[PDB]
RNA sequence: CGGGGAAACCCAGGUGGAGGCCUGUAGCGAUGCUGACGUGCAAAUCGCUCGUAUGAUUUGGGUAUCGGAGCGAAAGACUCA
RNA sequence: GCAAAGAUCUAACGGAGAUAUACUCAACAUGCAACGUUGGAUACUGGAGCGGGGAAGGAUUUCGUGCCAACGGCACUCGUACACGAGUUGUUCGGAAACUGAGCACAACGUUAUAUCGUUUUGUUAGGAAAGUGAAGGUGUGUCGGCGGAGCUGUUCGACUGUGAAAAGGGGCAACAGAGAACCUGGGAUUAUAUUCCAAAAAGAAAUUGCAUGUGGGA
RNA sequence: CCCAACUGCAGACCGUACUCAUCACCGCAUCAGGUCCCCAAGCAUAGAAUGCUCUGGUACAUAGAGAAAGGUACACUCAGGGAAGUCGGCAAAAUAGAUGCGUAAGUUCGCAAGAAGCAUUGGCUCUGAGGGCAAAAAAUUGCCAACUCAGAACUGCUUACGGCGGGGAAUCCAACUGUAUAAUUAAAACAUAGGUUUGU
RNA sequence: AGUGGUAAUGCGAAACACUUGCCAGGUAACAAAUCAAUCCUCCCACGGUGAGCUUUCUUUUCACCAUAAUCCACCUUGGGCCUUUUUACUUUCGCGUUGUUCGGAGCGGGGGCUCAAGAUUGAAAAAUGCAGCUCUUACUGUCAUUUGUGAGUUCUGCGCAUUAAAGCAAAAACCUGGGGUGU
């Protein structure tokens, strides 16, 4: 996995038409936005929310996001 | 280890004491005292166990100042300002369930980080 | 009670390529995996002191096929065969045994 | 096998550009290093070939 | 067996894993493309 | 899922407390060699170390100068002192004896 | 163990096939002298050795 | 590292870890009971005792040498009971 | 005779395998003895294990259901028995493709009435012409740089052919423990396979080959 | 056409169940025999010895009743004597761990040697000794871990788990370690280093 | 049509590009004992969750408390080397090991270069695993938790590497250079 660094990198990575989808973690700390590429997959950690919150909402519609989430047992099941 | 040990030593074992005290482990009993089973002596029982059965310094029964037992709101409350385990105060209350012979009718839990809780089993 | 393992790839002896590590893994468990070879690493000519040549990596196989030329030599003449005191060696004796044939030519056509 | 040493003497290709490498069985004080001469115009020192 | 399924069925396997089965028999595990459900193709075989 | 049968350490953590203290290790209960309980190479390594530990320490806290540390790290490889304080009471001697030479 | 020829496997396969009981409706043919197979195999009683 | 001695050299503590060295597991063998069994567990096994156990050591797979021939630290041993 | 490796006990359930009775008679003195499962009790193996893996050898003994004629030297309701139906999933694991070793022996040559014999790794076949591969250069094609006035001349790199430097020593096999070898966690993914199965949030994170397209830098 | 950062597509072939043994293999068999490799816990203890134990596994080996003689044993004991038994101390008994002291002839000076022999050993409660790190005659001041040895006082013994040399004086043979008659002979036989001779 | 540093030697987004025309080295590639010993294992401590015991003792006994490949940046130990001081070694030198060593053919000291084993930080990754618990049925949800100067341990240091009249395979494949191409 690669990391990304700045904002401006971020946002070149979620242009690529390899970029089938953005997994937003939300940590109790920080926020991370694991971009899922085709070799590799690229996260951006942001500590503050407020800043988390205003990159969230900069993402292009045309990219398909995920909030990551516990799914159960059951929930995958067959 | 570093200093040989001697087994007069035995009659008073030092206890290591919080640098910033003041730590509380409360034990709620309300569900038994709801239902009649922990009743306003067995309440003052519960209480007066903790207080001579508790060893401070490997010394049962002297709490001094240290040791602070406060039962308000149906709840024992446990201000300590040494390091004592959160198991310690679970299993001097299995002892005083055993004795007054309920182990077989009140469990106790953990609830929150310093909280124990009477219950029944299911 | 220490777990037991077992091996994991096909082979079953303790030779010097299957040597093993044990690994506790996310799940729990102590599982052996497979320690990988290594090379001695890049020396200078057996005939010279085999010894183990400065500013070079030990790589093997796919390690050393995949490094950049830089992990394997220096920028000096010989970099990555020769070391320092065998490269001025050459470079002295080179100059020094032309200029005796120049000497000794020369007191040859002065006669 | 066999209670002597042995000596790897370096010469040249006398018609192409390649190293020979001969092996052949030392005789007593050969040190490496040393330079060893073959042939006819060779000098009477210790290592040295010269037709009889 | 990637193009046997593509003539026969019209369909895409994007993974086949073959077995030689222990009475001398080839079985093969065709995995179809999400584009196409396997329930589907089922049917039209004829072995529902 | 029944839990594990109790193997219980408590026997030998009482063991270990009046080991500790010096007992059940007397002469009739020792049934192996002197120097295999303890070998005889394990204790003079840790001597050999210990001395040359503290004679790199006074050299780098300039108590003793190169030529008493050359002299006493050939004496305690050969064997003049029998502890750590036996080569300090020594090192005070040579100090001791330089003062008054001075 | 795990290792065996493809032709090897190939002829253990056969054997294996070989290996079942004489049908119910052989028996009711006309000039029929089948009841049971002859040549069962248990695999401790004889070897094939392949 | 010390002590003697003119010298030659000698004498003492420690360090070190040699050896087809010793005791003893696993392994490899097979001394005695002339034990058990002797239509046996076994067409040579079982028990205790015993030899060796860093080496001329034990062992897997592969490979080479056979019928008047092979191979043998040599018993006419062994060469699919 | 069925005596080495200590050892089984209890209740309940299952089973045809019971608590199975002319008269007399309350039950003992008239249905015995033995099974499988589960829960308890007791014990053994005691990490050089009646533990979990693999090679050789075996080849369906694996798994589920059914079954008790014969077989498991006593028993069986159990079974590695019998019947029926299943089960083995790989770019990366092992092998091969693709290495050499102790060695083998096809060709070649020789021998033999007889090839079914000999030589065939001490760098290496054969009296022995065993190389079909190709540095530069010449000829055209494509991809370029450069000068002069999209075309031409010379020039770098790839393809194409008529001249051909240099490379001595035929072709193979022989290691599933030597060399070599790009994947490893989680899973609710089975009755039986799994670093092999999992599909868009692949639970997923990778590493590697072989080709192409586009962008960027040279030509 | 050559390079990097990617990306798109493709990644063929065989093996894969189970076993690996007091029942899956060889020995006519589900035979106390044989069969290569890996992982290997706690306590006692020098410990992969031996004994017991948590995890994993197992209760499978025809069983029940049950003091005849005579047996077999990976079972014991025996008063007084002590090899008088017997071809013969066969078999059994016996010694035994650790620590200190002490140790003969002979000798190739290496040994013999654990020669031979005396002594101690428990449990408790103490006391010494053996260290690491940090702090400006630091030759002191704090804090702290893992064990070991030595010495006392008190207090016991029915000498009480297992495991664990009996010793000495001589003679004959072979120097030694090794090998060796699978299935009656392990020896003094064979090998050996050392010595000599022969052919070239 | 590479480039920086006195030097040891450093620098990769693609001209620091092509080299099996040719040549030469290296990896593959082999080794005792002692001593340190990695992953892991076992013991301690410290603390949570559950369970066992509780006439009487036991701040107690038992279980668990996990972090896979692959990448990023990169102070601890050990080795080799560079530069500077060498007015470094005797009637008496110094550095170092448990151990047999070493030094004007350059020891020690200052400052650096490099290699090998490891910390440490992060992406992966908690979204997983485990255990408990709450609601109340569904292989249902919510919620709590995630130190060792100890003993082993041959990975490693570690080889021109063992007894030796014993001196411890090869090859494919790959790596780098020398010449040359680019010119
Ligand atoms: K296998
Ligand atoms: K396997
Ligand atoms: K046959
Ligand atoms: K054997
Ligand atoms: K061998
Ligand atoms: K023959
Ligand atoms: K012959
Ligand atoms: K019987
Ligand atoms: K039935
Ligand atoms: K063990
Ligand atoms: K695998
Ligand atoms: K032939
Ligand atoms: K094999
Ligand atoms: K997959
Ligand atoms: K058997
Ligand atoms: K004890
Ligand atoms: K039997
Ligand atoms: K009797
Ligand atoms: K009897
Ligand atoms: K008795
Ligand atoms: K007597
Ligand atoms: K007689
Ligand atoms: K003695
Ligand atoms: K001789
Ligand atoms: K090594
Ligand atoms: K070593
Ligand atoms: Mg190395
Ligand atoms: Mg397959
Ligand atoms: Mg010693
Ligand atoms: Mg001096
Ligand atoms: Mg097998
Ligand atoms: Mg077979
Ligand atoms: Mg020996
Ligand atoms: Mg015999
Ligand atoms: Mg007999
Ligand atoms: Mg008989
Ligand atoms: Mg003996
Ligand atoms: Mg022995
Ligand atoms: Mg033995
Ligand atoms: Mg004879
Ligand atoms: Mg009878
Ligand atoms: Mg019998
Ligand atoms: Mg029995
Ligand atoms: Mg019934
Ligand atoms: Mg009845
Ligand atoms: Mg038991
Ligand atoms: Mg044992
Ligand atoms: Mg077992
Ligand atoms: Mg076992
Ligand atoms: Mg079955
Ligand atoms: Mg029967
Ligand atoms: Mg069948
Ligand atoms: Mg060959
Ligand atoms: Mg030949
Ligand atoms: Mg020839
Ligand atoms: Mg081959
Ligand atoms: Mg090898
Ligand atoms: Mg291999
Ligand atoms: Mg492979
Ligand atoms: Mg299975
Ligand atoms: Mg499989
Ligand atoms: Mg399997
Ligand atoms: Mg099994
Ligand atoms: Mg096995
Ligand atoms: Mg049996
Ligand atoms: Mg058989
Ligand atoms: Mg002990
Ligand atoms: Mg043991
Ligand atoms: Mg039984
Ligand atoms: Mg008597
Ligand atoms: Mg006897
Ligand atoms: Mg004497
Ligand atoms: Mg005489
Ligand atoms: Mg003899
Ligand atoms: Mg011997
Ligand atoms: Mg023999
Ligand atoms: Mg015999
Ligand atoms: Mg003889
Ligand atoms: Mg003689
Ligand atoms: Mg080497
Ligand atoms: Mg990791
Ligand atoms: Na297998
Ligand atoms: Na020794
Ligand atoms: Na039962
Ligand atoms: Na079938
Ligand atoms: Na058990
Ligand atoms: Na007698």
């Amino acid at each position: 996995p690669r990391e990304i660094k700045t904002l401006k990198e971020f946002l070149a990575i979620c242009s690529r038409k390899d970029a089938r989808c953005v997994k937003v973690k939300h940590n109790p700390s920080a926020t991370k936005f694991k971009v899922r590429c085709s070799r590799y997959l690229y996260t951006l950690v942001v500590n503050d929310k407020k800043k988390a919150d205003k990159i969230e909402r900069s993402i292009h519609p045309s990219v398909k996001k995920i909030a990551v989430t516990a799914r159960s047992h059951a929930k995958t099941n067959a | 280890v570093a200093v040989r040990a001697k087994v007069g030593s035995r009659s008073y074992v030092r206890q290591k004491q919080l640098a910033k005290g003041k730590k509380v482990f409360k034990i709620d009993c309300s569900i038994p005292a709801a239902d009649g089973i922990f009743s306003e002596d067995v309440l003052g029982n519960f209480e007066q166990f903790f207080q001579d059965n508790t060893k401070l310094n490997g010394r049962k029964g002297k709490l001094s100042d240290k040791v602070r037992l406060s039962m308000n709101d149906n709840v024992l409350t446990i201000s300590t300002t040494m390091a004592y385990r959160k198991k310690y105060f679970k299993y001097l209350t299995k002892k005083f369930l055993k004795k007054k012979d309920l182990r077989d009718w009140i469990r106790i839990l953990a609830t929150g980080k310093g909280t124990y809780q009477l219950k029944y089993f299911n | 009670s220490c777990p037991r393992v077992q091996y994991r790839r096909r082979m079953h002896y303790a030779t010097r390529g299957n040597r093993m590590k044990m690994v506790r893994t996310p799940g729990n468990k102590l599982v052996m995996q497979k320690r990988a070879k290594r090379s001695q690493g890049i020396h200078t000519p057996w005939v010279l002191g085999h010894k183990r040549l400065g500013g070079t990596k030990a790589l093997r196989h796919i390690d050393a096929r995949l490094a950049s030329r830089h992990e394997k030599s220096v920028s000096r003449a010989y970099g990555g065969v020769l070391s320092h005191d065998q490269v001025r060696d050459r470079v002295v004796r080179a100059f020094l045994v032309e200029e005796q044939r120049i000497v000794k030519q020369a007191l040859k056509e002065h006669s | 096998g066999r209670g002597a040493a042995l000596a790897r003497v370096e010469f040249r290709h006398p018609y192409k550009f390649r190293r020979v490498k001969e092996l052949m069985v030392a005789p007593e004080g050969m040190f490496t290093g040393q330079s060893v001469f073959c042939g006819q115009k060779a000098p009477l020192a210790i290592g040295n070939v010269l037709p009889l | 067996i990637k193009k046997a399924m593509r003539k026969l069925y019209q369909v895409k396997a994007v993974k086949v894993n073959t077995l030689i089965r222990p009475d001398g028999l080839k079985k093969a595990y065709i995995r179809l493309s999400a584009a196409h459900d396997a329930l589907d193709t089922a049917n039209k075989i004829g072995l529902v | 899922r029944k839990p594990v049968k109790v193997h219980s350490r408590a026997r030998w953590r009482k063991m270990k407390e009046a080991k500790d203290m010096g007992r059940h290790n007397g002469v009739g209960r020792r049934e192996g060699s002197r120097e295999a309980r303890m070998p005889s190479k394990e204790l003079w390594m840790r001597r050999l170390r210990i001395l040359r530990r503290l004679l790199r320490k006074y050299r780098a806290d300039k108590k003793i100068d190169r030529h008493v540390y050359r002299d006493l790290y050939m004496r305690a490889k050969g064997n003049v002192f029998r502890n750590k304080r036996n080569l300090v009471e020594h090192i005070h001697k040579i100090k001791n004896e330089k003062k008054k030479e001075r | 163990g795990r290792f065996k020829p493809l032709a090897v496997k190939k002829k253990y396969a056969k054997k294996m096939n070989q290996n079942k009981p004489v049908p119910y409706w052989i028996r009711l043919r006309t000039g029929n002298r089948i009841k049971w197979n002859e040549k069962r195999r248990h695999w401790r009683r004889t070897k094939l050795n392949y």
